[PDB]
Order: structure tokens, then sequence, then C-alpha cells
């Protein structure tokens, strides 16, 4: 106290007004709603801590085994699907599920809740919106940033860090907002032009979204576009990391197409694999020109951009939902479909499915997510509950011989290379 | 006329009380409090005002929460003054000899972790029974203690 | 063996961390606003002055 | 050979134009004005691909 009367600097605030009140409610909030946060996770630890402990490292030749650990759901949320999953790039721990409404048919309020790792009897952040999110996306330079796509094609840009929880921008007729639903709705990484939104409607006009103030602008990036009436649907588009200008986007008629930003009227390619709509379409992780597409067809299939055909087709008898890649390793995916979720690796097995499992007997999965920083595989139910499930430890990198070379240019060169031999092996069959 | 002139000065009252809280929906108990301080000429009424006593559900409603949570004989708040804020256990004896005994071990406990370094400050304090585990997590305003048994 | 059995168990999660703790909202979209301070008028003139 | 060279040399002019088209169809919606759109067309009068 004394060091503090000697140099007078920036006097300790926390002014004592306080809550007060006398009775019915006095105090009970900065500092200790802290304590009490902190209080809820400790006894939750506690009844947890065997399933916590499993979690932390329960360690799981070609075989693989997948262990569901906790499902987050809500009875009110029950009628809510899963659908979009993402994780936030700071954060591992903490990862938003958006419920949203499928069928179309019945439509219902979507409630977007992020749930943290430390918690799972309850949401860190509940939200509420007019129509159910199809679509849930976080900023990969700040965690904050939340991009949210609801029925009506409505964009809603939330921030985790106001209290208030309003969205903090919204897309109206004035700002051109595109009619139908926006499936797919992703963040560019680039922040040079600000912030950068990217999202496709069920009607099929791709929209660039900036971030203003108090305003947003909308720049539409292609249009989908033959003997037929209307623009062409489309159910999802991704963006090469490798490069910004090539960006991948689904089709409902079943054809998946890959764009160019600096040419909004032309398309570089088409491919005419698929005979349905395409669900699903992502770059494969440390490669460029590959990529995996799940469609409502049941069949995956993983394409070569330079070639019109799909190099690999995998036949599953229960309709296909969606397929992710690995983060972790190049040539890794999920696929789940009518209750079963199977994971391939290439190296592992030329077509057989390396693991087979059924998180929740009860219902059908909506969507499946990837984390980047640990073998964990989220899994969402129609019933809006959300599963993750570890990946077992005989599927890795580097396999063949255990440190040797000593190459840390191979994690993210040998993997690249890894996949050409593989592809090489694909074209000789052919 | 009186009755009307009665009727202005209440709507006067009213106007001066939200203000902040802008009238729409009931909202906010930091707002309400502060209205009963200030200016108590009028009270009640206005709007709906959701469910009556319940400013805010988010401290109120994980302590809520965690009471509910199965293996949770109860949660008791301790005022920074030897006081119960709020007690929640099936018997008052356990909850009164609680009330005491245990902030007198955490500020005891806080001391031994303040000797070896001053510039630390206790931030949770967990202790484990043969048949209970006691948690108490300790701020300058007020402590909040769970006692859960073991799994 | 016990010490190092609690350390596990501490070590799988923080358990204090706060996600996004002091960072403010930052960017907020801002009305612009105009509020007219008072009116300043002739009284009585014959007809009207600009 | 140089025949196959101006055939590549042709792909790349076509992407240049293509690039052009779409900054000029930006710039247009951009004036939002009669006398400013046309101010623009001026300075691409003569480089119309």
């Amino acid at each position: 106290a004394e060091i503090m009367k000697d140099h007078q600097i920036e006097n300790k605030k926390k002014k004592e007004v306080d809550q007060d009140k006398k009775q019915d409610q006095s105090m009970y909030s900065t500092s200790f709603k802290r304590c009490c946060k902190i209080m809820e996770r400790m006894v939750v630890q506690n009844d947890q801590e065997d399933k916590y402990h499993d979690y932390r490292y329960y360690w799981s030749k070609n075989e693989g085994h997948l262990l569901p650990i906790w499902r987050f759901s809500n009875e009110k949320q029950r009628k809510k699907n899963v659908t979009s999953i993402c994780w936030n790039p700071l954060y591992p721990d903490l990862f938003a599920v958006s419920l949203g409404s499928y069928d179309f048919t019945k439509q219902r309020m979507g409630l977007i809740c992020l749930y943290s790792l430390k918690n799972t009897t309850h949401p860190e952040y509940a939200f509420n919106c007019e129509a159910g999110v199809m679509c849930l996306d976080f900023h990969p330079k700040s965690a904050a940033l939340l991009a949210v796509g609801l029925y009506d094609g409505t964009v809603l840009v939330y921030d985790i860090r106001n209290k208030h929880k309003k969205p903090i921008y919204q897309s109206t007729v004035r700002n051109q907002k595109h009619t139908d639903p926006v499936w797919q709705v992703k963040w560019n990484p680039d922040t040079s032009k600000n912030y950068n939104f990217y999202s496709i409607s069920s009607d099929g006009r791709v929209m660039n979204w900036i971030l203003m103030k108090n305003k947003l602008e909308p720049e539409e990036v292609i249009l989908l576009r033959s003997t037929l009436i209307g623009l062409a649907c489309g159910l999802c588009f991704d963006f090469n990391k490798f490069e910004p200008h090539i960006f991948l986007v689904g089709t409902e008629e079943g054809k998946i197409h890959k764009c160019s930003r600096a040419y909004s009227g032309q398309y570089q390619e088409t491919y005419n694999g698929h005979l349905l709509a395409v669900y699903k379409v992502k770059w494969n992780n440390f490669h460029p020109r590959t990529f995996i597409s799940a469609s409502a067809d049941w069949t995956v299939r993983i394409w070569d951009s330079k070639y019109t055909s799909q190099i690999i087709c995998f036949d599953l008898s229960m309709m296909v939902v969606d397929a992710v890649w690995a983060p972790y390793s190049s040539t890794v995916f999920a696929c789940a479909t009518m209750d079963k979720v199977q994971v391939y690796d290439l190296n592992v097995d030329k077509l057989n499915k390396l693991a087979e499992q059924k998180i929740v007997k009860q219902p059908k999965l909506t969507n499946l997510s990837f984390n980047y920083k640990d073998p964990i595989l989220l899994v969402g139910d129609s019933h809006g509950g959300v599963t993750l499930v570890k990946l077992s430890p005989n599927l890795c990198k580097s396999g063949p011989e255990i440190k040797q070379t000593e190459d840390k240019k191979a994690m993210e060169e040998f993997k690249n290379v890894k996949i050409e031999d593989y592809e090489r092996e694909k074209m000789e069959n052919l | 006329i009186y009755k009307t002139s009665k009727e202005i000065q209440k709507s006067d009252q009213r106007i001066i009380q939200q203000r902040v809280e802008n009238s729409i929906i009931n909202n906010q108990i930091y707002q309400k409090s502060l209205k009963r301080k200030t200016s108590k000429r009028k009270v009640r009424h206005q709007a709906n005002k959701k469910n009556f006593q319940k400013e805010m559900s988010e401290v109120e409603d994980t302590l809520n929460r965690i009471k509910t949570h199965k293996t949770v004989l109860g949660y008791l708040i301790v005022n920074s003054e030897g006081g119960v804020v709020r007690g929640a256990f099936k018997d008052e004896e356990e909850s009164k000899n609680i009330a005491n005994s245990i902030p007198l071990l955490t500020k005891k406990a806080r001391s031994v972790v303040r000797d070896l370094d001053p510039t630390n400050d206790l931030v949770f304090l967990r202790i484990q029974t043969k048949l209970n585990e006691i948690m108490v997590a300790p701020d300058d305003e007020f402590s909040l203690i769970v006692i859960q048994t073991k799994g | 063996e016990g010490v190092e059995k609690c350390i596990y168990q501490n070590n799988q999660i923080d358990l204090l961390e706060e996600y996004f703790e002091g960072e403010t909202s930052e960017h907020v979209v801002e009305n612009l606003s105009s509020k007219t301070l008072m009116l300043f008028k002739d009284e009585k003139e014959i007809c009207k002055r600009s | 050979k140089f025949d196959d060279d101006f055939y590549e040399f042709r792909s790349k002019i076509k992407e240049l134009e293509r690039r052009l088209a779409s900054v000029i169809t930006q710039g247009f919606d951009d004036y939002d004005t009669i006398y400013g759109r046309f101010k623009l067309l001026d300075n691409f009068e003569g480089l119309l691909t």
C-alpha cells in the first residue's frame, strides 16, 4: 500500500458502488460470477472424472476403434436438427453447433449453442434466431466473429464478447439478401479488405459480404446458371486454402463446379460424376487440386481438379449425408450414413472402411465435423444431440517407420507427396 | 380536476423511472433496483414484468442448476463477514456448522497459499474427505461452498 | 503415486480459463445521430424574414 | 513452335480480358450516376478488348 502511495500512477479502480439493494438479490454478480462458473465446472468434473480421465489419455494392425464420450442435447431443442457444426480457431475446447430445421415442410425457430469442453451440462452461449440456422462458421483471425445462415437467406453476424447477444449485423432486401436458404456460409481468411463473408443460397448466387460501420455491402462472386428454367440450386461451396481465387461450389443438379473469383460469369471446370445433389464438397488437407464430395445419391467420390471424373468412388448402401477430410493427416476422411460413421485411410485400406461405429442408436446423423487440434470427431444427430467420438491411434502420418529420417518438412511435404503416389496408382489401374 | 392531475403525476413518475429501460420488454434486474433506490414514488405494473424476483437468471440460474445436479448435497454462499447469504442443505445443523467452520478453514488455507508467494492469491480450494468432497470458491465480496459426494 | 494421480486429472483441462476474457466487444455498429439542441426564431415580424 | 506459343498467349489475353470485364462492371455499378459511369467509359474508350 505504501509503494502505491509513493507511485500515484493508474489509481486502482473497481470503486465500491457494488450492487447493494439490501434484500432480494444483493451482489451475486462479476468477480462472484467467475467463482460460481468455476464451482459449477468443479462439481461436474468430480462426477465426470471417470469419463474425463478416459478422455485425456485412454489410448483408444489395420483396425479402427471409435468411442463416443459425451452427448450434448436439450429436450426443448429436441425438434431442432444439429445441421452445421464449427470449432473456434483460437480455442480447441470451444466448438459451436447451430441447430436448424430440416425436411422443409416443418419450420421452427433455431437456437445456436456454443458448447465449451469444460461444461457439457448446458451450452456456454445460447442464441435465439427467428428461423433455424442452416450454417454456422468462425473467422480464423478472430474467434469472437461468428457467421450465421438462416431460412429466408438472412445472414447473421454475432460477436461472442457482446453480453447483449443480439446479432452484430443482418442482411435485408435493401442489402440484396438472397432468397430460399443459405446452406453454406464461410469466413474469408484475408483481413486486408476488412472482413469478408461468403454465403451460398439455395437459389444459387455466391454472395461476398464485407463488414462496415452500421452497414453491410454484398457483392455477387458468381451465378450458378442448358434447357432449364431459373438459376441452378447450390447446396455447398468451399475455398481452396492453397489458392484463394479457385473455389468449388456444389449444386442440387448434381454437377460439382470449380469456380474462380476473377471470372464472375465463367466456370473454370465442371464435374458430371455425381447423379444427385452434393451435400458437402471439401478440399483435402496438405494438398492442392484434390477434394472429397458427399452427395444425396449414396456414393462418396474423391476427385482431382485436373481430371474431369472422380479418381475413387465409395459405395455405401445407406444414403451418405456428409464427408469431411482429417486435418491432422491427408488421405483420411469420415462419412456418416443412417446412424453409421465410417473413417477411411487410403494407405491402410484401398476400399474397406478402417472403422464403422454408431455413436447414437436412436437418431440419424445430420452432420459430422473434424477437430484440427486433437483426433476427436463431432457427430450431430437428428434430435440436435451432439456427441464427440475420439479416433484410434492406429491411423497416423509417417507410419512406415517411427521417427525415420527426422524430416520436419515431411509433415507438410511427405503427406502431399504420399497422396500423389496414391493418385498415380489409381491412374495405372484405370 | 384532481384525479386527472394525480394520473398525470403518476405518468410523469413512470417516465422518469424508465428512461434507460425505454418501456418495451420487462427486462432488467439492475434497472429495477436502481429505480427502487433513487425514486420510490411509483412501483409495479408498467408491463408483463416477466418472472417475479428474477432480475437475472445468470448467476441465480447457475446456482439453481448446480443444486439440481445429482450427487450434490447443496451449495451455501458465505458472506465475507461470517454470514449465510443463501443456505441450501437438508439439515440446518450441518448448514449452520458449515456456515461458521468452513470460512475459517479457507481463511487459514488462503494464508498458507499467501505465505509461499505474497502476489499469489487463492483462486479456488478443494478439500476431499473420505466420504465427501468439499469445494470452496473464495472472492473478497462473497464465498461459494459446494459439498458433493465422491462417485 | 497419489500426487501423480492428482496431477493427471488437472492436466486434462485447465478448468479456470475464461473464453474471450477481458477483451471487449471491439467493433460495434453505431448509427449516426442528430440532436436538435435549440431553435432560434424571430417573433411577430411583418410577413416572414428568411 | 511460335503458333503453339500464340495459342498459349491467346489464353493469357482472354484471362486478362476476363478480369478487365469484371473490374469494369464493378466500377460502373459503384459510380451510381450517368455522368460518373460515362467518365469511366471515356478512360477505357481505347482499352476495349
